[PDB]
RNA sequence: AUAUCA
């Protein structure tokens, strides 16, 4: 979604119908303030979701000794050296696909081996 | 070679020490002594000094005159203890003469008394010793027994056993140990989903208290109403002495965050998370209604009290609520909305990660979430309700004297009776409350001390009551703190716990020292908090208190340990860092348990990561065991061990065995047990001995790791009952 | 080390004891949301007054009017350095800081009128 | 089962399937609120095909779009067509569909009504989700065949 | 335990005493053994007065 | 004057807002008056804008020790100095055109 | 009232 605030309220946008050139607006309901919108998208519910996966991923994440390392050769750089996970997404029906996370380049890879990711 | 990595039958020298020192009750008495040397003085002090003002009624003389009369309380003293025969005679009274004539152990408590007195003409105030209040019962080895600083042929000649450990109050000549209680440790954020059949799915609980002073119990909920898959999921929360729960917005803008989004930075940290954000929306529908403070806080107002009808009238209340009731740690001072406005956004952000299935639901069981209520909190529990049932008679004579002008006779003003017997009750009958007149007041808080075995009587100075989601079976926290064995069968089964060989519990220190050194070392206040400038920004918690945040933890988290491994900050203070939650959280706080573990580091020049401690400090140790220089303070002060409750367990990485645990591999014996490995580079901390996880009782056990786990459990109640010498004497 | 390069360095002094508002001076600080502007041909008049205490901001009527309220203390504090024809340097240390704190408004024949509504709601 | 058809383990999946409870909602990825004004031409490219077929061989310019799972469409055996059909029967002639076919990469379903439109579409979503049964019976959840 | 590494689904990790009683247990295979031990003890105690109520 | 108003910032008088340690400005307060308060000097350095505290000599006896300045932006704010005279009129003094914090040292 | 016993 992404959604934005009234420039001089700050307060939220909500949406409004331009009947006439049949265009998407939103409107500040505390003000007189009007701004097309960006995207037509208003709402996403989003009931399978895959944010979670990778969260609290801080630099410093090396650092907590109670995370498991292992030899796996990184993507990028090749580096043998990372940190372990499992799907921060505190759900039951949640897979037990890893991710590595490079004690060097920082990108996170899985082991996955049914399908390809990018987060 | 005194820098040679230590052996396994090293870690017995260690724990050697750790006796030598601490003894097996330390717990009892370092409790009571805090109790004596500090808690005492600050709970003279809390309400303290109490007035009355005699203003006339202006006619003429001899009216017009206005008065205000002063009573105050400084320093509190407390003698050795001391016996009132009935031939008035005043002596010393020693722990065996208490026990035979069945006298209390108490001694005197001394308070030094003021009373200024003013006027006023028809706005300008001009002016115009010790005291006993009480017999204060002593725990036994305490700083205060004349057993303390005893010697062992000391002891003899005074009848007593130089066995006898000491921990108990002598009452009316019975010998009485506090039990411990275990409570839920306070001003803790906590998310849990209620119940399939329920309106609210979620409910953020914090149980806020004050540290010392009334102890206001009131406990914010902050409601995520309707269920999953139902419209109109609105966050509403239930404000002390408000009847209706608020919708959060409403809260936000009656503490002054005014405009939408301005809230929104409070609550949501990322402006990218559009997840979080949409679930917000209905909150921002739902307070649209109100749109400025004064309109916010009569809303408030409105919904009483009982209502309190008057416009003036509710708009003033809702600002007393806000300020005495709402949030009561942090602060109950005026300008400090930014700071409570801040954690309820705090608490909004826990209440919607646990709904949208990102974080668990808070484990009400977790050990590191429990306190533990001893000897000394006890007693100040009693105290106070027992001091302002004094200073409020006080009061009562004040008047009565006033009136007549009887010279306020100070003897017939202060009734000593009052705290001595009250103390007296509690401690003899267990009924833990005031006075004669008790329900409900928790029964069995004190109690006779086991005099059947030796054993018996070390494991009841250790033992601990629960009152009242499955508490009974033995959690993992449990580790190294609690025997996993000594429990009883039947219904208190698994509600009475024992503390293991090593476990102590926090006596609770001072967080100024640390609050002021946390600003100094890169700490951005709250009241300057601007979320999406500093986004990754790790927040910074001091019991409960959201203090500010900083932005490179990992040089601060070390300064911190470097602090508490030098003595600077002191060693039962816990802080941890959850690297992921980006959180630091620092306990100061009374009543935690915690265990002594080795200390592992990276740092060692000639190889891998290795156990600071080394075959040189443990004959450094053995040295001064042959002279009956280098006690446990000694392993304590030099960073070579470290104390750790249940709460900083959860980032630590524990080695079970040293020297099995840390070379790796560059035949095997069939008989022994099929052990595991090393594999960790990781290793933060090694285990002193891993049979230091169970009790006095199960201590006994010979080869308890050859029995069937309840056959154990068995002999640590049955060992209690088992006859032998009990004392010398 | 050595110096090759040059440094302005100006006196400061530390804050004169003696100021006819030596006592008094605050922080008044506007959030950029509301978007206030100083140089406002409408801004030209402007009245502080203390709410009978919150300081109330207003312009002429027409004009949004502004709450302050006082922020809480630290160890750290704020001094305010001014700098004189001559280079020196006075600083003054800060008595309060007031976050304000005005209107909006369109505030007016409602509020009590909405949330009866919203009662016509339960 | 009946008892013929007792050994027969493709009869026993098929009253399985007529019996064990299925919804809307355990099928569906994501629900989308979208402003697509021209009810003939599509801000979404990806639905472009979709359109130029369920209009060949007047309504809301606020389309609901729904992202169904094809592994969760399949475990609990379902097609486009079906699941369509009972949002369709469901909302009678005040709820213009169209749903991606089944062999379609994407798994989507365009929904349309015939001033104020917003919160209307969010619990036409809610009464979709929730109160539309595609398969099985009422209380009768996690269906297992035992021999 | 503490003695672990996050995410340890492994048999020595989630409870399996791998040695006979006349080996011995490992501070971990005890500590398992005891939380396990100390479920049965808990219905022994509950069952008793419920069990109790249901005769009556 | 008018009472109740408020002064002149229209003039766009420039000042800056400076954070400082409690010990730093308890030291401060010791410098006399009389003096004129001389507590010490600012230096700006060039290569690079840096900007340091150091107190005078009189103020304590060793080496004077230069606390660095973390420059610090306006943030979304706009910041004004107002003063209140014993004579309680209101002035609106100056824009904070420039914010830093000293670092104790 | 606590502790305990099978
Ligand atoms: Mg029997
Ligand atoms: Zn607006
Ligand atoms: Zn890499």
């Amino acid at each position: 979604t992404t959604f934005r605030f009234c420039r001089d309220c700050n307060n939220m946008l909500y949406p409004r119908e331009d009947k006439e050139n049949n265009r998407l607006l939103f409107e500040c309901r505390t003000c007189s303030y009007v701004e097309e919108a960006g995207s037509p998208l208003v709402y996403r519910h989003e009931l399978i979701t895959n944010i979670g996966e990778t969260a609290g991923v801080v630099q410093d994440i090396g650092s907590d000794p109670t995370l498991p390392r292992s030899d796996r050769e990184c993507p990028k750089c090749h580096s043998r050296e990372n940190v372990f996970f499992q799907s921060q997404q505190r759900r039951k029906d949640t897979s037990m696909v890893l991710f590595f996370v490079c004690l060097s380049c920082s990108h996170i890879f899985t082991s996955d081996q049914k399908n390809k990711r990018t987060q | 070679d005194e820098s040679a990595p230590i052996t396994a039958e090293d870690s017995w020298a260690v724990i050697s020490a750790f006796f030598r020192e601490k003894g097996l009750v330390s717990q009892q008495l370092d409790s009571f002594n805090q109790f004596v040397d500090y808690t005492l003085q600050d709970i003279i002090c809390e309400d303290s000094t109490l007035i009355l003002e005699q203003l006339a009624q202006h006619t003429t003389e001899s009216d017009n005159i206005s008065r205000k009369y002063e009573i105050s309380f400084g320093k509190i003293y407390v003698t050795k203890p001391m016996v009132n025969e009935s031939d008035g005679v005043t002596h010393a009274l020693y722990p065996q003469e208490a026990r035979l004539r069945n006298l209390t152990y108490s001694s005197g408590l001394f308070v030094d008394v003021k009373k200024r007195t003013y006027e006023a003409i028809d706005e300008l105030k001009y002016e115009l010793g010790k005291v006993f209040i009480g017999r204060l019962p002593i725990m036994l080895r305490s700083k205060n027994c004349y057993l303390s600083e005893a010697t062992e042929s000391d002891l003899y000649k005074l009848k007593e056993c130089p066995f006898d450990m000491g921990g108990y109050f002598i009452i009316n000549g019975s010998e009485k140990v506090l039990i411990a209680q275990e409570r839920s440790a306070g001003n803790i954020v906590q998310v849990f989903k209620k119940a399939a059949p329920s309106p609210i799915s979620h409910v953020a609980e914090i149980r806020s208290a004050l540290e010392k002073g009334s102890r206001f119990i009131s406990t914010l909920q902050v409601k995520l109403y309707g269920r999953e898959g139902s419209s109109a999921r609105t966050i509403k929360a239930t404000l002390p002495y408000i009847k209706q729960d608020i919708p959060i917005v409403i809260i936000f803008r009656a503490l002054g965050i005014i405009p939408d989004g301005e809230i929104l930075e409070h609550i949501c940290y990322d402006v990218n998370d559009w997840q979080m954000l949409e679930m917000l929306k209905p909150c921002v529908e739902d307070g649209f209604v109100i749109q400025d403070r004064e309109t916010a806080l009569d809303f408030i107002g409105r919904r009483g009290t009982a209502l309190g009808i008057k416009k003036e009238k509710r708009i003033q209340y809702a600002k007393d609520i806000l300020q005495k009731e709402f949030l009561p740690h942090i602060t109950q001072l005026e300008g400090f909305e930014s700071r409570k406005a801040f954690f309820l956004g705090y608490m909004i952000n826990r209440l919607l990660l646990c709904a949208l299935d990102r974080k668990d639901q808070d484990d009400r069981d977790h050990f590191g979430k429990k306190r533990l209520d001893l000897a000394g909190p006890l007693l100040a529990q009693l105290f106070k309700t027992l001091f302002k049932k004094l200073t409020k008679d006080i009061f009562r004579y004040m008047q009565r004297t006033v009136e007549e002008a009887h010279d306020f006779n100070m003897k017939l003003a202060i009734n000593a009776k009052t705290i001595t017997s009250g103390l007296k009750y509690a401690l003899a009958t267990g009924n833990w409350g005031e006075q004669k007149k008790a329900m409900s007041s928790r029964a069995g808080v004190s109690q006779v001390l086991n005099r059947y075995t030796y054993s018996s009587t070390l494991s009841h100075l250790r033992r601990t009551n629960t009152p009242i989601a499955k508490p009974r079976q033995l959690h993992n926290t449990h580790w190294g703190l609690v025997c996993p064995a000594e429990t009883p069968e039947g219904q208190a089964c698994g509600l009475v716990k024992n503390l293991s060989l090593m476990s102590c519990i926090s006596v609770g220190t001072d967080p100024m020292p640390i609050i002021t050194f946390l600003s100094e070392w890169g700490m951005e206040p709250l009241e300057d908090y601007v979320p999406h400038q500093s986004p990754d920004a790790t927040r910074v918690f001091v019991n409960g208190v959201w203090h500010g945040v900083h932005r490179n933890p990992a040089r601060l988290m070390e300064t911190l340990r470097t602090l508490r491994r030098k003595g600077d900050i002191n060693p039962e203070v816990s802080m941890i860092r959850d690297i992921r939650e980006k959180e630091l959280k620092i306990f100061t706080d009374a009543g935690r348990v915690y265990r002594p573990l080795f200390i592992v580091e990276d740092d060692e020049s000639l190889g891998h990561k290795e156990l600071k401690v080394r075959k040189g400090h443990i004959a450094k140790l053995m040295a001064t065991e042959y002279q009956d220089e280098y006690t446990w303070s000694s392993l304590l002060n030099e960073g070579l061990v470290e104390y750790i409750d249940a709460e900083e367990e959860e980032s630590i990485l524990i080695a079970m065995q040293p020297e099995d645990l840390e070379p790796a591999e560059a035949d095997v014996d069939p008989a022994k047990r099929i052990r595991v490995s090393h594999h960790a580079t990781t290793f933060t901390h090694c285990e002193i001995h891993p049979s230091m996880i169970l009790g006095v009782a199960a201590s006994i056990i010979p080869f308890p790791d050859h029995n069937q786990s309840p056959r154990n459990t068995y002999q640590s109640a049955m060992g209690k009952q088992a006859m032998g010498v009990f004392l010398t004497n | 080390d050595e110096d090759p390069n040059e440094y302005n360095e100006f006196p400061l002094r530390a804050i004169p004891k003696e100021d006819l508002e030596n006592m008094r001076t605050h922080l008044l600080k506007f959030q950029s949301k509301k978007k206030i502007n100083p140089v406002t041909d409408f801004h030209l008049p402007v009245r502080l007054h203390r709410k009978d205490y919150p300081w109330v901001m207003e312009d002429f009527d027409g004009y949004n009017t502004w709450v302050g309220s006082y922020e809480a203390g630290n160890s750290d504090s704020y001094v305010l350095l001014s700098v004189e024809d001559d280079g020196s340097f006075t600083m003054i240390p800060a008595d309060k800081v007031y976050k304000f704190t005005a209107r909006n408004k369109y505030a007016t024949l409602t509020i009590d009128e909405a949330e009866k509504r919203m009662d016509k709601k339960s | 089962l009946e008892p013929g058809h007792a050994a027969d383990q493709e009869q026993a999946k098929l009253i399985r399937s007529a019996i064990e409870h299925t919804t809307l909602k355990s099928v569906t990825i994501a629900s989308e609120i979208y402003y697509d004004p021209d009810p003939r031409s599509t801000v979404i490219p990806e639905d472009e095909e979709i359109i130029q077929l369920h209009f060949s061989l007047q309504q809301s310019p606020w389309l609901l779009r729904l992202e169904l799972d094809r592994a969760a469409m399949n475990d609990k055996d379902l097609t486009m067509g079906q699941v369509g059909e009972r949002i369709k029967q469901t909302f009678k002639n005040d709820l213009f569909v169209i749903w991606s076919e089944d062999n379609d990469e994407k798994l989507i379903i365009r929904c349309r009504v015939v001033a104020e439109e917003d919160h209307m579409l969010k619990k036409i979503e809610n009464t979709m989700l929730e109160n539309i049964t595609l398969r099985g019976v009422e209380n009768i959840e996690r269906v297992v065949m035992m021999k | 335990l503490p003695h672990f590494s996050k995410d340890d689904y492994s048999p020595e990790s989630k409870g399996f005493v791998e040695n006979s009683y006349l080996r011995g247990l490992t501070p971990q295979e005890f500590f398992f053994h005891a939380m396990g031990g100390r479920e049965g003890l808990i219905d022994t105690a509950v069952k008793t007065a419920e069990t109790g109520y249901i005769q009556r | 004057e008018e009472s109740l108003d408020l002064d002149l910032e229209r003039s766009n008088r420039q000042v800056w807002l400076v954070r400082l340690p409690m010990f730093l400005a308890e030291k401060w307060r010791d410098r006399n008056n009389l003096h004129g308060q001389e507590l010490g000097k600012i230096r700006i350095n060039k290569d690079g804008s840096k900007i340091t505290l150091l107190l005078n000599e009189n103020d304590n006896d060793s080496i004077p020790h230069e606390y660095d300045l973390e420059l610090t932006k306006k943030v979304v704010e706009n910041e004004y100095v107002f003063t209140e005279q014993n004579l309680k009129k209101t002035a609106i003094v100056g824009t904070v055109c420039h914010e830093c914090q000293v670092m104790p040292s």
